[PDB]
């Protein structure tokens, strides 16, 4: 396969440039480590109104304040 | 044409049909149908002949004044209600307007005046294609929306057709634009019943499409396309002269052929509603067809016509040509009358 | 031949978007919202016929809430007869709406 | 058909928070904070009740709670906040990049002196 | 008070267009070993106006043959195009702040063409629709390939506005990062705005002038300034989109001088250009710009809409 | 209903009379035909940003892109009359008759 | 010689420098020193129909601070 | 008369679409047609449609600077009519721009016309909303969901595109 | 409301100078000045002569990019959203199949010329 691609990089580079660039961007994405961090910082972002919610007394999460302990917090972005 | 971008056109246009099929979107039944002109469009083409070209800028521009007036309806029918579901529509002018889309699209009288040149002007295989084919998915959104449809109008247009295609087909010597009328007539025959019972439509347009699919694959067989070559067949072959004559005899309307099968039926649902001279006078033009049926019988089989001495020369080769489940299709076309209640699958 | 394979398959291809009162991106509500809303949950598994038969009200102020025409027509009978009194002379405009206000915040 | 039964217009009298949008934007978090319970009450009884009509108690009490919080600001921390908010409206976009070091006196003399 | 904005941004650039006449004349003389204009005014100062003066004291001298409707419409949608696409640019607060200026600039420069076909279609010549002819392959070359630079250049930015393009360079420029894009960017703005080796419009050993060789004094200069704002303001858009300087909001000054440096610059080196190589055939226009570049710049497309994913760096769209 | 939907219903039944009325030239009907589109997508759009459904805003746009997907294939079925006829008059389109 | 064009490029950059400097100094009149308002979406517009309803002279560059609430 | 905006760019859209219907030639055609989408357009950015209308007209000019090459190179005749060089064109114009002008006296007078439906004579920008809508717009959303929700939607449109691609190319071969 | 101020603006100052440069000077026009330009003799026939050109298929092709430039362009707001996997995965496929069409038309010798 070292004499094709020989073959083909001498003739038209550019088309050997694109293939080479299109099958890393296929390829590497799928290898990428930080695309759940992108998946947490698009769905992090806080675009519309966090409405609460009614109180039946049980929930042991939501919080009352939005600075009490309970609840999600955001410091992986703010460390990263 | 290239056989596999031959193949990928005929998955595209089947793709089409399916896509009109199986959405629930106005939007995609358009661009299923968008799909289905723009995939048929080369079949036409493939043999690349004036006569093709022109067949294909008459089609073109038919069926895009149809998808145009199919948008229109669409957008009034948003517009007044609000979603996109395919169901009953909520105007009567939407209706009018799909109305007349889908019978632009269908070719039903009195916009019947571009089957015959399309038909006439591409080879026998496209010309199955289209007449089998395009018939699949405007009869589906019919279906869809027959709660809307407005009674007279359909009514109307169903007689114009049957009487025009019998009065077309009373006065035409090639065989695509006997197609052509017929095709018309069996139209209005079909769409007669719509409002009715659903089924017998359904099962008007089965019987109808493996009739045509027979007939059209026997005059690809005999390679003829004029009735003085489809008299010169009898010295070729006798069986040909024998299902010519037999199919010939089941698309008239006798019994105890399939073709009787669901036109009589068509009176059974259409009594029940108490409408009497209506099928009457679907019946009289329904022997009209007959009567340019016979015509071409006599033409083709019950009289053997003079032939010429070079036919001997195709007495040495035997037909290698490919039929296409030509016996099945043929034996469904014949004598499916004493299996009538199988209809019963169509619910 | 409504070949409904999106039932079949269970594969969503064209519900997400076909009715106005179906999910929308970041949660933004259109301007018929509730009127879809009861118009689908009583005209629901009945049948068009019944449907039609039976939920007209809800319908009609649906298609109220879309055409807005009745508002329509009562505005042009309002304004008409503004023009009208303007016109004779036995109508004076207040403060509020001629502009000079001073709005709530 | 129906009618509409609309609220008096004295109920609707109520005194405002006459300020702008850099001053809402300046002391936004402090106010995101501190005045947690009467806005998330008003905003529970909105999305449940979704009628304006009766949905006036809640954004009184909002609003008066509001105007306390800017009333407690202007008793301890006045200059800080008029620097900070002044220099807030200076830029185009309201961006809270360019003012570092006003947010950040203003942050301090709050939390030692609130 | 927005119509002395208008006029002070409308004037002061016809005026940059007949300094630029003077520039070009002088270093394109100067790269040929030669003197430029320099006998009418101090250093040839006054050679603008001399030829600003002659063009409009000159006879209009209309065709008979020409349709006089687009004859008479092309040259003032030239000159009002040229001008209308200045708006949305920062300096470094633009005139008008639109959200999507990118699709207006996108928008306007394919109106550009419409002058040259009228242009090319009213006057009956033979040679005015060769040039119709070859400007139509020009836009058939360059479209296709600079919607899609445009597109993935502003990948990073995070939205279409042209204001928080300035934002984008406060820590590097996007040069840096998008280089083989910047050359794809150039070539496409040589090619686009019909200066030299692409110029294959106003040719002078091919045809005659081209689309308006059969203009006359008087509509004919409202090309030339048309085609001179197009190549000072695309100058300026390319400026801004790779090199954009350090903006201060208490100082303007700052960034007006970086940016009209580095436009300057960038307009003596497309003089540079346009003056030393040989003028490219229209059929290998496309040839190479729908052979090479088009797959290059899908490459790279598809690598910018993967790379925000891979390095976890979506820009934010406000 | 309103006023501006009054205007371009009556814009596409104008080009539509244009379209179904032909003078002579093939392109001409397609420009008409383009023009119907033109009338439908300006419709559509102006109805969703009047009843604020975000989600269907892929639609007009889709539309105007299915539209050009067959105007070329129009645009690609006039020269193949250049390629037998002279011109494209469709009174010299008539071959279709026997 | 060569730095002889150096002069009418010059003329040039004044060319190139009085537009866009101008429109910043007519947003340093107009807006009553401050910015101009840049209104990308429906909030910031509300904000500045607030200001413009808050302020009472019917301007949003009157801008009220904690001083006009008692 | 000056909310009356959305009304005068819909009379010069009818004015330019009875322009261009008339089917002089195709150069006019187009020009009748650009100004009628250049107003369409207007109408698009002033309902707020920036992204809708700006592509209306980036494609309308691309489609036909197309149909310009096209009948610069094949569907040309010796001498092209404007407007007023035959008879039938000028008469169906004036024809078109009377009852564009014959409605318009209907729709400023009763301010209720019948025509199929019922129309209004007031603006549209009444049924425009009070609500805002944050830091965002909705058809930015729309046209961004047209990738994650619209998965059937694309697929079926760009396998549309590459089949008129493929059958462009194989419709113009001749043998 | 101040885009269509600059458009008049713009309009009113383009078609000034036309005006200027027209009904000022005087005119002098004979049956000479005014024939159209075939460098010093006759024209050979009219230039409304259809053309044969070669590139018909290389423009409508450039319609039809333009229209996978329509469907790729709103790209970057989808960059905002939830569901990066399909967004990738049909980017990805929609630049591929730009690709294919181009590649089809390379072997299928469409972006050479005609005769
Ligand atoms: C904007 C900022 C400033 C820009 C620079 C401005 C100053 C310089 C200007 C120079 C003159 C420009 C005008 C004259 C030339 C005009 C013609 C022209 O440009 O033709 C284009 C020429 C034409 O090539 P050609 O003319 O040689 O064509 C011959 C083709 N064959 C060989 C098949 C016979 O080049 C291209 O088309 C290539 C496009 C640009 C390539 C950029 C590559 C960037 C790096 C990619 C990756 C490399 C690493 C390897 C892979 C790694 C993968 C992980
Ligand atoms: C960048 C800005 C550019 C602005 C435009 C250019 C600046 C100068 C504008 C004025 C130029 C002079 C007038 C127009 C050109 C006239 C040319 C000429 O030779 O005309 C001769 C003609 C006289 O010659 P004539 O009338 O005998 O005609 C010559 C042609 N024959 C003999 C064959 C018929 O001048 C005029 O007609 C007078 C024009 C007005 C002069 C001033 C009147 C008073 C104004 C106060």
């Amino acid at each position: 396969v070292a004499a094709f691609l020989k073959n083909v990089w001498a003739k038209e580079p550019v088309l050997v440039a694109s293939f080479a660039i299109a099958g890393l961007a296929v390829i590497l994405p799928t290898l990428s480590p930080y695309t759940k961090y992108s998946l947490m910082i698009n769905r992090a972002t806080p675009y519309n109104y966090p409405v609460p919610l009614r109180d039946d007394g049980n929930m042991p999460d939501v919080p009352s304040h939005p600075q009490d302990p309970q609840g999600p917090s955001l410091e992986w972005l703010k460390r990263l | 044409m290239n056989p596999i971008i031959l193949i990928i056109i005929l998955m595209t246009v089947m793709l089409g049909t399916i896509i009109v099929m199986i959405s629930t979107h106005w939007l995609l039944i358009w661009i299923g149908f968008e799909m289905n002109m723009l995939a048929i469009i080369p079949i036409m083409m493939k043999k690349h002949n004036p006569r093709a070209t022109e067949a294909s800028t008459k089609y073109f521009l038919t069926q895009s004044t149809a998808s145009m007036l199919l948008m229109m309806a669409i957008i009034i029918n948003l517009m007044f209600s609000g979603q996109w579901t395919v169901m009953k529509l909520f105007n009567p002018m939407a209706s009018m307007l799909m109305t007349m889309a889908l019978a632009m699209k269908l070719g039903m009288a009195p916009f019947h005046f571009w089957v015959p040149e399309v038909t006439q002007g591409i080879p026998l295989s496209s010309g199955l294609i289209l007449l089998t084919w395009q018939k699949l998915a405007p009869m589906s959104v019919l279906y869809q929306i027959l709660p809307s449809i407005n009674l007279d109008l359909i009514l109307t247009l169903s007689i114009l057709s049957i009487t025009i295609g019998g009065w077309g087909g009373l006065n035409q010597t090639q065989l695509r634009k006997i197609m052509a009328y017929s095709s018309i007539a069996h139209m209005g025959w079909m769409t007669a019943v719509l409002l009715y019972n659903p089924t017998m439509t359904l099962l008007n347009l089965i019987i109808y499409i493996i009739m045509t699919s027979t007939m059209f694959t026997l005059f690809m067989a005999n390679s003829t396309t004029t009735t003085l070559s489809l008299s010169h067949t009898w010295n070729k072959a006798p069986i040909m002269t024998i299902l010519v004559l037999i199919t010939l005899l089941s698309m008239g309307g006798l019994p105890p052929l399939s073709g009787f099968m669901p036109k009589w039926m068509i009176i059974q649902e259409m009594t029940k509603n108490d409408s009497i001279i209506l099928p009457t006078l679907m019946a009289i033009t329904a022997l009209l067809n007959l009567y340019f049926y016979m015509r071409l019988t006599y033409s083709t089989a019950l009289t053997m016509f003079p032939s010429t001495n070079n036919m001997k020369m195709k007495w040495q080769f035997p037909t290698t040509k490919r039929m296409t489940l030509l016996p099945t299709m043929t034996v469904l076309s014949t004598m499916l009358l004493p299996l009538t209640p199988i209809l019963s699958i169509l619910e | 031949p409504f070949f409904d394979v999106q039932k079949k398959l269970g594969v969503d291809l064209d519900h997400w978007m076909t009715i106005q009162s179906a999910e929308q991106p970041h949660r933004i509500p259109a301007r018929c919202h509730a009127f879809e809303k009861e118009w689908i949950e009583c005209a629901h598994g009945i049948g068009s016929i019944r449907a039609e038969k039976e939920c007209k009200i809800e319908f009609e102020d649906f298609r109220e809430c879309l055409l807005r025409q009745k508002t329509m027509k009562r505005l042009n009978a309002i304004k008409r007869q503004r023009d009208k009194l303007i016109k004779e002379g036995k109508y004076t405009p207040p403060p509020h709406h001629s502009g000079q206000e001073d709005l709530r915040p | 058909p129906g009618i509409v039964e609309l609220p008096s217009l004295e109920d609707l009298k109520v005194q405002e928070v006459k300020v702008s949008s850099s001053v809402l934007k300046a002391a936004a978090h402090h106010y995101g904070a501190q005045c947690d319970k009467p806005n998330k009450e008003f905003m529970l009884c909105r999305w449940e009740e979704k009628d304006p009509r009766r949905c006036l108690e809640e954004g009184k009490l909002v609003n008066q709670c509001a105007l306390e919080f800017f009333r407690q600001i202007k008793r301890h921390c006045a200059e800080p906040f008029t620097e900070y908010w002044t220099c807030i409206d200076y830029s185009g976009l309201q961006l809270f990049r360019r003012c570092r070091k006003e947010q950040a006196q203003f942050d301090k003399c709050v939390l030692d002196k609130l | 008070m927005f119509m002395i904005n208008v006029l002070t941004l409308i004037i002061p650039i016809l005026l940059a267009v007949a300094f630029l006449t003077l520039v070009e004349r002088k270093v394109l003389g100067y790269m040929q070993f030669r003197k430029g204009p320099n006998v009418v005014g101090p250093y040839g100062l006054l050679q603008p106006i001399a030829d600003a003066i002659k063009l409009f004291i000159k006879e209009p001298l209309r065709p008979a043959t020409s349709s006089i409707s687009m004859f008479i419409l092309a040259p003032i949608l030239a000159l009002t195009l040229a001008l209308t696409m200045w708006i949305p640019l920062p300096m470094p607060y633009p005139l008008i702040n639109m959200n999507l200026g990118v699709l207006f600039m996108l928008a306007m420069s394919s109106l550009a063409v419409y002058s040259i076909l009228w242009s090319g279609w009213a006057s009956n010549s033979k040679y005015a629709l060769i040039g119709a002819l070859r400007a139509v392959a020009q836009t058939i070359s360059y479209e296709v390939t600079l919607a899609i630079i445009l597109l993935s250049v502003l990948l990073m930015n995070g939205s279409f506005t042209l204001s928080t393009l300035i934002i984008t360079q406060e820590q590097v420029w996007l040069i840096f990062p998008a280089w083989p894009l910047a050359m794809m960017w150039f070539i496409s703005t040589l090619a686009e705005t019909n200066r030299a080796p692409f110029d294959l419009t106003e040719g002078e050993s091919e045809l005659v002038s081209g689309f308006n060789v059969e203009y006359a004094a008087g509509p004919f200069a409202l090309f030339f300034m048309a085609e001179y704002a197009n190549i000072i303001m695309m100058n300026i858009f390319t400026t801004t989109l790779f090199l954009g300087a350090f903006h201060n909001p208490y100082m303007p000054e700052l960034y007006t001088i970086n940016f009209t440096i580095k436009s300057l610059l960038l307009s003596i080196t497309f003089l540079w250009i346009r003056a030393s190589y040989p003028r490219f055939r229209y059929d290998q226009l496309m040839h190479l710009l729908w052979k090479n570049f088009l797959p290059l710049t899908l490459a790279l497309c598809m690598w910018h809409v993967s790379l925000p994913i891979l390095l976890s760096s979506i820009p934010p769209q406000t | 209903m309103s006023l501006v939907y009054m205007n371009i219903m009556m814009a596409f039944t104008v080009s539509l009379t244009g379209l179904l009325m032909y003078r002579s030239h093939l392109m001409s009907s397609l420009l008409c035909l383009e023009g119907m589109m033109l009338s439908l997508f300006i419709l559509a759009t102006l109805m969703i940003l009047n009843s604020h459904f975000t989600l269907a805003s892929m639609m007009p746009i889709i539309l105007l892109v299915f539209a050009a997907c067959e105007a070329a294939l129009g645009l690609s079925l006039l020269v193949m009359v250049s390629n037998t006829y002279g011109t494209d008059y469709v009174q010299n389109l008539n071959l279709l008759q026997c | 010689m060569w730095f002889e064009v150096l002069p009418g490029i010059a003329v040039m950059g004044v060319c190139l420098f009085i537009p866009g400097m101008a429109t910043a100094r007519i947003h340093r009149f107009s807006n009553g020193g401050r910015e101009k308002r840049v209104a990308h979406y429906s909030y910031q517009w509300y904000l500045m129909e607030r200001d413009r309803r808050v302020s009472g002279v019917n301007r949003y560059y009157v801008s009220k601070g904690l001083e006009n609430i008692d | 008369m000056m909310t009356y905006i959305v009304f005068i760019l819909s009379i010069i859209f009818v004015m330019g679409f009875v322009g261009f219907s008339s089917k002089p030639s195709p150069i006019y055609g187009g020009l009748g047609l650009i100004v009628s989408g250049g107003v369409g357009c207007g109408i698009v950015l002033n309902f707020g449609g920036s992204f809708l209308g700006l592509m209306v007209f980036l494609i309308y000019l691309g489609g036909m600077m197309v149909v310009f090459g096209y009948t610069t190179a094949m569907a040309t005749e010796q001498y092209p009519e404007v407007w007023v060089s035959n008879k039938v064109v000028l008469g169906t114009f004036i024809t078109g721009l009377l009852m564009e002008f014959l409605m318009v006296y209907y729709v400023l007078k009763d301010k209720e016309v019948e025509i199929v439906f019922k129309f209004n004579g007031m603006g549209d920008w009444v049924i425009y909303d009070t609500g805002d809508s944050g830091f965002f717009s909705e058809e930015a959303m729309g046209i961004a969901a047209l990738y994650s929700y619209g998965t059937w939607l694309v697929i079926v449109t760009g396998w549309s595109l590459l089949i008129g691609v493929v059958v462009i190319m194989e419709i113009t071969r001749g043998n | 409301m101040n885009l269509m101020i600059t458009l008049l603006t713009n309009f009113t100052l383009a078609t000034l100078l036309v005006t200027i440069a027209f009904w000022l000077p005087q005119l002098n026009v004979y049956s000479e000045k005014t024939s159209p330009y075939e460098c010093g003799f006759d024209p050979m026939g009219s230039a409304r002569l259809p053309f044969s050109m070669k590139f018909f298929l290389v423009a409508i092709t450039f319609l039809l990019f333009d229209l996978e430039i329509a469907l790729l362009l709103p790209l970057p707001w989808a960059s905002q959203t939830t569901n990066l996997n399909t967004m990738l995965t049909m980017a990805l496929l929609l630049i591929f199949l730009l690709a294919v069409s181009l590649a089809y038309e390379w072997t299928q010798k469409g972006l050479e010329w005609t005769e």
